[PDB]
């Protein structure tokens, strides 16, 4: 699915869910474990935002 | 430093003070299904004191495949490096 | 490094000398925060002091800016003698910086989160370097602060909001690393308090003793933790009086 | 000058009379002679300036400037030679000729007396620098990025020359020591705002300002080591020096005229900062960090005060020394893993644990760690434009928190957490390389012991 | 991806982990452990799957309202306070490789060992991707299983980064 | 090793022991130690470098600038003459800047050494600062980074008109 | 077309384990070393540090603090005011009007 | 009390109400998930693990993302110009009168 | 020496460079020994103030 | 990197060495310059407003 067709620049580039790498299972065997990615995956185009070092979108107890 | 005999020597050690395991039944092989008579529920609880034990935990995906005591001394041998 | 740049700090006396200390615990502690650099979190922990000691160092760069502009110094000698009287653009600043330095209530959360480097670093972290010179500098600047009732009455409700605040964070937690820590923040917000009824020296009485007991007590969970293989939740100890 | 303009000149038949293999070495080893005679320029007098001759003068804005120039002729060669190693001998010394040629260009630029005189050799700088990126680029791009900076430079550049030609006939001379006493105030006109913007808009282009950056992120990620190197450290300070001379004869016009300039760079400083935090490629972060570095230094210049003109001075040096250290640090990953992408060789301090200290160190100096240059530059800044305006202090602070975040946020990234599993050719680092990193921030370090010969003539 | 089974199951090991969290001590958690195991033992023997599916959406229902908002995490666990400490000291095998000659003369058993496995790695290697290609249907992969070796003197496919991988305290 | 009128100091008062304990006094033996064991070796090897600075007697000299045409004195646009003039008046301002580092350190170091008495025995050190510095601001206050004589001259020919204006209008 | 492929990278390390990483000829690795070193560190560096360190009164700074010593002693020794507040005389100056 | 997800919290996936009702379309689309992620694990597997092969495995994902993003105007300059003009004529006009205070101001 | 001739081409630079800004000092000679700063009486053996 | 330190190290100290020899020589057996007052019809070199023995001569050498 693209991002919506506007000026903004997104192309064909997939719109994926903004959640945090954080949200991914630590015990799957990631090509990268230390982003939780595999090799040849599409990434979130906001993927430098969602690092584990950065912002978090896990659910919360509250 | 633990070691393949320490190891099994706590895996069964926990096992004979579990009140569902018949301590003269047990072995090393015994399937925890098969050969004891245990469901699914128990080998839950059978791992979780393993963890315990041993203190690291096991992730649920690879701690379903556990089904006998020999299994678990191999699985804890292959994470802490034990050779011998 | 760590104990050198706080002495810097110690024995400045003007800003400019003053700042190279302050800088340089701040970089020290993100350098022993995020010892263990393979780990995400530490060095997630060990940026985060680094953001809100940056934003404290606004209210420095404040201070060290009005005092040149207006009092053509750097020097707590010539500034002592002019004796300003609006000074409260100056000690705003610098309460601005004593708060992230000595984690106050709103740049406060990162004392704790420093608990991700190695159990010495947070004993030193929290006894006799980073954390009380940010109560240091407050108690450097006495008199300008003791005839600012303005600024009395900030530093007070400041010190009071992060003393109770932190007590009572600490009241739940589990790791045992972070009950000190709350326990060094609250003791923070208590030393900020004295600077809020205009009793530097006894602030400064409680910066001395405090060093000693908190220290000991960082070594003591640092023994109960190396003899738990690592463990840090207290609710796998119990039994160790023994 | 000739004592400085000969000696590089000669360095052209030094590098094509040479033994084949021989090219690196003396041309490395002569130009580190030139650097070091380049120190007689330090006889600075209180009063007066060092007035050559007719064409050519040195002030104590010129001489750290120059310095700079002569000091990075031969790191550029040591940071060449090995992405150059399969090049074809005469191809290796026409990009010699062009570095050297650069430096003629340069030391003239910063040392002529008259303006025409700077502003030929001002745009001469065009012509290597332009061939360097399009002949010895990698990749397809680099054609517009030659495009990109010749046109910008161009837009602005031949307004300058129209003004310099009208300010000479309406003066009668473009001497700069000549203007320093003839000088007459820029009374209010539509003419005389246009005769400002001519005479600016081309300085603009090149610190850059913001609003007019976007060519500095493209020429960078586009140039070899060498043309960012030069690009980053003295191409930039072009523009730097040439406003602090031109501001000369532009008040009190700069008055109001300055605004939407400070407006600019106290806005842009803060948004190419946080852009830092988001920036993908590694060359293209630095650059980044260039334009808003710059952004003090044009409101330096523009407020036009003794503090400030002091820390544009330090700030020049101190960006100089910092940025051509990070573009060659970013290189030397470059050169393993042959990719700018950030995010692709992480946790390098496992594997090169003596590199990661020269990440640091260069990391500690953009953020401007006291006492460092870059600190006290910054610092001088600072403190000149919150007399300008108290407000400003909330921009400055704020820009201090992103610098510090996005720096460290560079070292965390590519050297700390877990290496990447499939990256195997991370080779120990060279002699080369380590001699490259530490005759950056040696010398950098080492002006702490004596800032006094990086603040200029306001001293 | 998940059957009915292991998801029960699942939330059986998450709500027994919280639930010592809250009761500390060993004889309380005993006591409340052994009751929250009577309430699966209860609907163990639930034969419609419908009904069976409701009890699983209420039971992950009451956990989310009940769970200990700081609970008990094993230190080397994700999340855990030494999750990862010691990756900074893992180098991976291949930096040997790298080592100045004098390097490695200081451990000449040690570096003639290595190129032992090394001559192994090389002469299994086409050995193990034509298995690969053997045993892969036309489409590729469906699965990340792996198979084993199956005849003797082959070691199973894609051995060496799991074989040679870094110890997990390597200093 | 200074002139005394230009950096004074007061006559020293020091309070002689009056021990009123049979304790000793652990810094009494400790000075002794360090004139032992410090001073003495410390004033042998100066005393050694100065015999060898004595073999060898070489003098350099105070610079002294005669005075040139002001630039009130200068025609408009006559450079040689402005020249000389600027050079002048920008010897004078780095003078000028070191007069009131001079007074500067005046003060602060008084106010160290009153102690806890500087804010009524510092007074006739802040009264002398406040006022240089008030000369200091009204020459060179406000140029600008691109100052000169010419702008200074026109900032005092606005403060002479100003005051000529308030000396009328009374 | 018809054209090359492309090379591959070649560690320096492989044929010479000493490289320095100037040049694949050790003797020309070694030399380009030694120059880099000996006029980058032994010269510019220590040297032009040092040569930087005793730069005769760089700019008049100390000449100025000794002149303002004197100019400071005299004026109080006469009476006179440290500093004026005119930079010239108003006896040079015609106001206008 | 129901969850309620925000951007920054997401909604627990066993409190998601899809994840028990798992049909046949579903399972099938899992498989097709589950059959591209095996696909690329094996390639990326066959470079990973060839002995012989030194330097970096480019990604083309990886660069696809680098490419993709390496392709409030003057409101903010308008509002700054407004602050700091309006605060340098106020401070302006007091200096011109002597209503400001600059005692010991002598740097600048 | 054929081997090593080129190594005075820079250093001879340096010189030439150096001996011709010495030669551009004596076109700019008009005001020596007449600005009104430094003009003196010469010296008994002087020629000249400076060169 | 062990050997790019040695090296770094060798060459730093190469003239750091006897350049920080030559400093302590000539400042203990040539000494500094004394302040004195300019005899009256006496012009002094322009090297001889210099105080440290290092500071003239390069003054009088370059500059
Ligand atoms: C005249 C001409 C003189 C030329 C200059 C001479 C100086 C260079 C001498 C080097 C000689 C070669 C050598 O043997 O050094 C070995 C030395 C130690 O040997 P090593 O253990 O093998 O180091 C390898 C690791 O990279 C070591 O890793 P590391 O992390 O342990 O050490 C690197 C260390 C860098 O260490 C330092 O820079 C020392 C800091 C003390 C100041 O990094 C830091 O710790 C950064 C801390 C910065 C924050 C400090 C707080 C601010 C204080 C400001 C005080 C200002 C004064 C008032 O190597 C290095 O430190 C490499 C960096 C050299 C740069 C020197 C810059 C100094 C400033
Ligand atoms: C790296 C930068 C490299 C740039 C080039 C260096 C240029 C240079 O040499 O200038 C340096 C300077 C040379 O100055 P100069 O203009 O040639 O001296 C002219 C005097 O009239 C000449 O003085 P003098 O005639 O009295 O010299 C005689 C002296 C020999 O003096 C020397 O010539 C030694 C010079 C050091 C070698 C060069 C390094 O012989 C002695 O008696 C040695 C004293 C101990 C006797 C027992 O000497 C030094 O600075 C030596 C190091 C500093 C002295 C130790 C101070 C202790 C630290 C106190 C401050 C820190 C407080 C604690 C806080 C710690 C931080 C947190
Ligand atoms: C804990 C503290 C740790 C801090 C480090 C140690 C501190 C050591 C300080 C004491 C050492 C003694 C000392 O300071 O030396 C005396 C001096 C400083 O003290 P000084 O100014 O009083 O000089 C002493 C000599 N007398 C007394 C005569 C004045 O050192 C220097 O001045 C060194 C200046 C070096 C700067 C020039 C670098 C050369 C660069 C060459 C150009 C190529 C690069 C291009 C540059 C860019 C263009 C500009
Ligand atoms: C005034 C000028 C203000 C300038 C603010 C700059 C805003 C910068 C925000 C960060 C930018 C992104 C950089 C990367 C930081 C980041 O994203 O890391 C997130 C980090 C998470 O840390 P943690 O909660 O411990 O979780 C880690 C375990 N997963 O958490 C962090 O480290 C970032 C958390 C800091 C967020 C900023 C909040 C500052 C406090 C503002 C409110 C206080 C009001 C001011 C003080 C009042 C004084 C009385
Ligand atoms: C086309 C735009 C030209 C602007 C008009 C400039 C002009 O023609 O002014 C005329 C004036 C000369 O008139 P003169 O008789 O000599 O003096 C009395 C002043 N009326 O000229 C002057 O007094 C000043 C002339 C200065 C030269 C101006 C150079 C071109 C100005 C337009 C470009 C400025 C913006 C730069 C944009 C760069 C883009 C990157
Ligand atoms: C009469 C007016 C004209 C005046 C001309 C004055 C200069 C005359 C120079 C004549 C000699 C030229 O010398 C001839 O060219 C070059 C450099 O010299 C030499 O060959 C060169 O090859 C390579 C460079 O490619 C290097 O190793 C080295 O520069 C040199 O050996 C030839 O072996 C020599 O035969
Ligand atoms: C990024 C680019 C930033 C651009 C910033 C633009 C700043 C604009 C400045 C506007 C002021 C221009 O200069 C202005 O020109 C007019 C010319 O008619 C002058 O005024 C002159 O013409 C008008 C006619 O309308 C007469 O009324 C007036 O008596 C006469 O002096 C003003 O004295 C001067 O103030
Ligand atoms: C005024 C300052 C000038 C400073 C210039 C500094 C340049 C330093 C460059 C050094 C490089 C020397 O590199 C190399 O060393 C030796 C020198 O005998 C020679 O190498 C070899 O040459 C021939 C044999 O082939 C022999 O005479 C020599 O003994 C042998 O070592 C090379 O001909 C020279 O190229
Ligand atoms: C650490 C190495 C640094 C290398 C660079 C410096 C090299 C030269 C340094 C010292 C040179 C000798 O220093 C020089 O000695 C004599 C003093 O005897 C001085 O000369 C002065 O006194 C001597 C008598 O003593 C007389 O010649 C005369 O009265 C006067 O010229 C010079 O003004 C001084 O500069
Ligand atoms: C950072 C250091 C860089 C070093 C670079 C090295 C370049 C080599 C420069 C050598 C220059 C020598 O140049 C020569 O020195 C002697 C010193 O006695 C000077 O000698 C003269 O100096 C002054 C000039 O008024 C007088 O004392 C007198 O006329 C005479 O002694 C000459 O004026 C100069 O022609």
């Amino acid at each position: 699915e693209p991002y919506p067709d506007d000026g903004t620049g997104y192309g064909d580039y997939p719109k994926l869910p903004d959640r945090s790498q954080q949200e991914r299972d630590p015990w799957y065997d990631w090509d990268h474990p230390d982003l939780r990615l595999n090799w040849g995956e599409p990434m979130h185009w906001d993927l430098d935002m969602y690092i584990r070092n950065r912002v978090d979108t896990s659910p919360t107890p509250v | 430093p633990l070691t393949l005999e320490g190891i099994k020597d706590r895996v069964l050690y926990v096992l004979k003070l579990y009140d569902k395991i018949d301590p003269e039944k047990l072995s090393v092989n015994s399937h925890f299904m098969k050969d004891l008579g245990l469901d699914s529920l128990d080998q839950v609880e059978i791992i979780m004191a393993m963890e315990d034990e041993f203190g690291f935990e096991i992730p649920d995906i690879d701690a379903e495949k556990l089904m006998c005591p020999q299994e678990i001394v191999d699985y804890i041998a292959d994470k802490k490096d034990v050779y011998e | 490094l760590f104990l050198i740049t706080m002495l810097i700090l110690v024995t400045a006396n003007n800003l400019f000398q003053l700042f190279i200390g302050w800088e340089g615990v701040g970089i020290m502690s993100f350098l022993l925060i995020g010892w263990w650099y393979g780990r995400a979190d530490a060095n997630t922990a060990a940026l985060q002091a680094i953001l809100y000691n940056r934003i404290g160092d606004i209210g420095f760069i404040l201070a060290m800016a009005w005092f040149l502009t207006n009092l053509n110094t750097w020097d707590l000698q010539q500034i002592f003698m002019l004796n300003p009287s609006d000074s409260n653009m100056p000690l705003i600043g610098l309460a601005l910086a004593a708060t992230g330095k000595s984690a106050q209530f709103g740049l406060h959360p990162w004392l704790p989160s420093a608990m991700e480097g190695p159990t010495p670093v947070s004993a030193l972290l929290h006894s006799s370097t980073m954390v009380v010179a940010g109560i240091f500098l407050l108690i450097r600047f006495y008199p300008l602060t003791e005839n600012n009732k303005y600024i009395q009455s900030i530093t007070l409700c400041l010190g009071a909001i992060t003393t109770l605040f932190t007590a009572m964070c600490a009241l739940t937690q589990n790791d045992i690393k972070k009950i000190i820590a709350f326990s060094t923040s609250s003791q923070l917000g208590l030393m900020m308090v004295t600077i809020g009824i205009n009793q530097p020296y006894l602030a400064f009485l409680h910066i001395c003793t405090h060093a000693f007991f908190k220290a000991m007590l960082f070594m003591c969970s640092g023994s109960i933790i190396h003899s738990l293989n690592d463990e840090q939740d207290i609710r796998k100890m119990g039994g160790l009086f023994k | 000058m000739l004592k400085y303009i000969i000696p590089t000149i000669m360095l052209m038949p030094l590098t094509w009379l040479s033994k084949n293999n021989m090219i690196w070495v003396n041309s490395t080893a002569h130009s580190l002679l030139i650097s070091f005679t380049s120190l007689l320029l330090m006889n600075q007098f209180g009063d007066n300036s060092l007035n050559f001759s007719l064409l050519f003068f040195s002030d104590s804005l010129s001489t750290p400037l120059l310095i700079l120039t002569m000091w990075l002729l031969p790191l550029m060669l040591m940071a060449s030679q090995h992405h150059l190693s399969k090049e074809n001998l005469t191809r290796k010394k026409l990009f010699i000729t062009m570095l050297i040629s650069l430096q003629l260009f340069l030391i003239m630029t910063f040392t002529a007396m008259e303006l025409i005189l700077f502003y030929i050799l001002f745009e001469a700088t065009l012509v290597p620098t332009l061939i360097i990126i399009t002949r010895w680029g990698n990749q397809t791009e680099r054609l517009n990025a030659g495009l990109y900076f010749l046109f910008y430079t161009l837009a602005g550049s031949l307004p300058l020359l129209v003004a310099l030609i009208y300010i000479q006939n309406t003066v009668g001379s473009l001497n700069f020591l000549m203007l320093q006493y003839w000088v007459q105030p820029v009374h209010n006109s539509w003419s005389n705002v246009f005769m400002w913007l001519a005479c600016m808009m081309a300085f603009m282009v090149k610190m850059p300002l913001y609003g007019l950056h976007l060519w500095l992120p493209k020429a960078h990620v586009e140039a070899p080591i060498a043309g960012s190197m030069v690009l980053a450290a003295v191409l930039l300070k072009l523009g730097g020096y040439g406003m602090l001379r031109i501001t000369l004869i532009l008040n009190p016009m700069t008055d109001f005229m300055a605004y939407p300039f400070i407006m600019l760079s106290l806005w842009g400083m803060i948004m190419t900062s946080s852009i830092c935090l988001r920036q993908t490629d590694l060359k293209s972060l630095i650059a980044y960090s260039s334009v808003s570095h710059m952004a003090l230094v044009i409101v330096a210049i523009l407020i036009q005060t003794p503090w400030s003109y002091m820390g544009a001075t330090a700030l020049m040096i101190a960006h100089g020394l910092t940025s051509s250290m990070l573009f060659c640090l970013a290189n030397s990953n470059y050169e393993r893993i042959h990719s700018r992408t950030m995010i692709l060789a992480r946790g390098l301090q496992t594997l090169l644990p003596l590199m990661a200290t020269w990440w640091l160190l260069a990391s500690l100096t953009n953020l401007a760690l006291p006492p460092t240059i870059n600190l006290i530059g910054e610092l001088f800044v600072v403190m000149s434009t919150f007399s300008w305006s108290n407000i400003t202090i909330i921009l400055m602070g704020v820009n201090m928190v992103i610098t510090a975040l996005y720096s460290l946020y560079m070292l965390i990234m590519t050297q700390r957490g877990k290496y990447t599993y499939h990256i195997n050719n991370i080779s120990p680092s060279f002699t080369r390389e380590n001699a490259l990193m530490s005759l950056h921030i040696l010398p950098l370090l080492l002006l702490t012991l004596n800032p006094k010969i990086i603040l200029g003539p306001l001293y | 991806y998940l059957t009915h089974q292991q998801k029960v199951l699942r939330l059986y090991k998450r709500a027994l982990r919280h639930l010592e969290s809250w009761c500390i001590h060993r004889d309380k958690y005993r006591y409340f452990a052994c009751l929250l195991r009577a309430r699966f033992d209860e609907h163990k023997n639930e034969k419609d799957m419908v009904k069976a599916t409701q009890l699983l959406r209420e039971a992950e229902e009451e956990f989310w309202h009940g769970q200990h908002p700081q609970p008990y995490i094993f230190p080397e666990s994700p999340g855990g306070t030494s999750y990862e400490r010691y990756e900074c000291y893992k180098v991976p095998e291949w930096c040997l490789d790298d080592w100045h000659p004098s390097e490695k003369a200081m451990y000449p058993d040690y570096f003639a060992k290595r190129e032992q496995w090394k001559k192994l790695r090389r002469e299994s290697w086409e050995r193990e991707v034509k298995q690969l290609q053997e045993e892969t249907p036309v489409g590729g992969p469906r699965t990340e299983a792996l198979p084993p070796a199956r005849k003797q003197g082959d070691l199973p496919p894609l051995w060496w980064h799991i074989v040679t991988r870094p110890r997990e305290r390597p200093m | 090793s200074w002139d005394k009128d230009v950096y004074p100091e007061p006559p020293r008062r020091t309070p002689a022991p009056s021990p009123q304990t049979s304790l000793p006094n652990p810094i009494t033996y400790l000075t002794k130690a360090f004139d032992l064991l410090v001073d003495r070796p410390v004033t042998l090897v100066r005393e050694f470098i100065e015999r060898q600075h004595a073999k060898n007697k070489y003098y350099y000299y105070h610079r002294e600038f005669r005075r040139v045409p002001d630039i009130t004195e200068c025609q408009e646009k006559d450079v040689l003459c402005m020249f000389e003039a600027e050079m002048q008046w920008r010897r004078d301002y780095k003078v000028d800047q070191e007069i009131v580092n001079i007074i500067q350190e005046r003060l602060k170091a008084c106010q160290q050494r009153e102690g806890e008495s500087h804010r009524q025995n510092c007074a006739k050190e802040l009264e002398q600062f406040t006022q240089v510095v008030k000369a200091y601001q009204d020459r060179y206050h406000d140029l600008g980074a691109h100052y000169s004589a010419r702008k200074c001259l026109a900032k005092q020919k606005q403060r002479m008109l100003a005051e000529r204006k308030a000396a009328k209008e009374a | 077309w018809q054209e090359d492929p492309e090379p591959e990278d070649e560690n320096l390390y492989e044929k010479n384990p000493d490289s320095h990483g100037y040049d694949k000829d050790p003797a020309v690795d070694i030399w380009n070393m030694r120059v880099v070193f000996f006029f980058g560190f032994s010269i510019v560096l220590v040297l032009g540090s040092t040569f930087v360190a005793y730069l005769p009164d760089y700019r008049m700074q100390e000449w100025a603090r000794r002149e303002a010593e004197r100019l400071v002693k005299y004026r109080e020794a006469h009476g006179l005011p440290i500093m004026e507040s005119n930079c010239f005389d108003p006896s040079k100056i015609q106001l206008p009007e | 009390p129901k969850y309620e997800a925000s951007r920054l919290s997401s909604l627990p996936t066993t409190l998601d109400p899809a994840e028990y009702d798992i049909s046949s379309e579903t399972r099938k689309a899992q498989a097709e998930r589950l059959a591209i992620r095996s696909r690329l694990k094996r390639e990326y597997q066959l470079q990973y693990y060839d002995p012989s092969r030194r330097g970096v495995i480019e990604d083309p994902a990886l660069v696809r993302w680098t490419y993709a993003r390496s392709a409030f105007g003057i409101g903010p300059l308008v509002f700054w110009y407004y602050v700091f003009k309006t605060d340098r004529d106020r401070k302006e006009k007091l200096i011109q009168e002597g209503k400001l205070d600059r005692t010991f101001n002598i740097s600048y | 020496v054929r081997d090593h001739w080129v190594h005075v081409l820079v250093p001879m630079g340096f010189v030439f460079g150096y001996y011709l800004d010495r030669k551009n000092d004596e076109k700019l000679t008009a005001f020596r020994n007449k600005s009104l700063l430094y003009k003196r009486e010469l010296k008994p053996n002087e020629e000249v103030t400076w060169k | 990197d062990k050997r790019f330190l040695k090296l770094l190290r060798f060459y730093i100290l190469l003239t750091g060495i006897p350049v920080a020899i030559g400093i302590t020589l000539i400042n203990v057996f040539i000494g500094e310059a004394e302040l004195a007052e300019i005899p009256e019809g006496y012009v002094p070199e322009h090297w001889e407003y210099f105080k440290h023995p290092i500071s003239r001569w390069i003054a009088r050498t370059f500059f």
